[PDB]
């Protein structure tokens, strides 16, 4: 899914560096992409993490989307930012509320499926009603049916 | 030859033990990896009951 070339964006330079760095060193002798499943606890122990084998299995089982035991770059940095959200930098919370006063154009207070329909007009994407709903309920944690303002920033925190 | 024989029983028996011993590590590890998955999904079913239990509140 997007979120592959998302973290691409998301995720900062000065990462994938040391990223490729350690990246180096998988290839146990002539490998072009035979990549195995069961490094990936041992491949998440080396890049600085503290994992676990339960969430060592689970991403070889939640991750591994294609099944061929192999992982893109996209989505190397995706399987980082879905789990540790090293994502776009949220700029912040009050810029963020500043965008949220925005987001509210009806000085609101909370995005509500009215103020997420006119904002993603603003953008030119259309709204289906999963497209709102489906960023009301991932902003709305209080399901109110509308994103109000820390609703928004653990919404769009991690969010460019 | 009884003293060599013992050393051989004793190394057989190291050997058949040693072969046991891993075969018990590996039920062991089995146990383990399966206490694991069997846990881990009580982790989830655990956690599966807390999001149906909350939003059952």
């Amino acid at each position: 899914d997007d979120i592959y070339k998302a973290a691409v964006e998301q995720l900062t330079e000065e990462q994938k560096n040391e990223f490729k760095a350690a990246f180096d060193i998988f290839v146990l002798g002539a490998e072009d992409g035979c990549i195995s499943t069961k490094e990936l606890g041992k491949v998440m122990r080396m890049l600085g993490q503290n994992p676990t084998p339960e969430e060592l299995q689970e991403m070889i089982d939640e991750v591994d989307e294609d099944g061929s035991g192999t992982v893109d770059f996209d989505e190397f940095l995706v399987m980082m930012v879905r789990c540790m959200k090293d994502d776009s930098k949220g700029k912040s919370e009050e810029e963020l509320s500043d965008l949220f006063r925005m987001f509210d154009k009806n000085a609101d207070g909370y995005i509500d499926l009215d103020e997420l329909k006119i904002m993603l007009q603003a953008t030119g994407e259309t709204i289906t009603e999963d497209d709102i709903e489906e960023l009301m309920k991932d902003g709305d944690k209080n399901n109110d049916g509308r994103i109000d303002y820390d609703e928004f920033l653990e919404f769009m925190k991690g969010v460019e | 030859e009884e003293a060599e024989k013992a050393a051989d029983e004793s190394e057989r028996g190291m050997k058949v033990i040693e072969s046991r011993a891993q075969k018990d590590e590996e039920k062991m590890e089995i146990q383990e990896i399966q206490l694991k998955e069997a846990k881990h999904i009580a982790e989830d079913a655990d956690r599966k009951y807390e999001e149906v239990a909350r939003k059952l509140v």
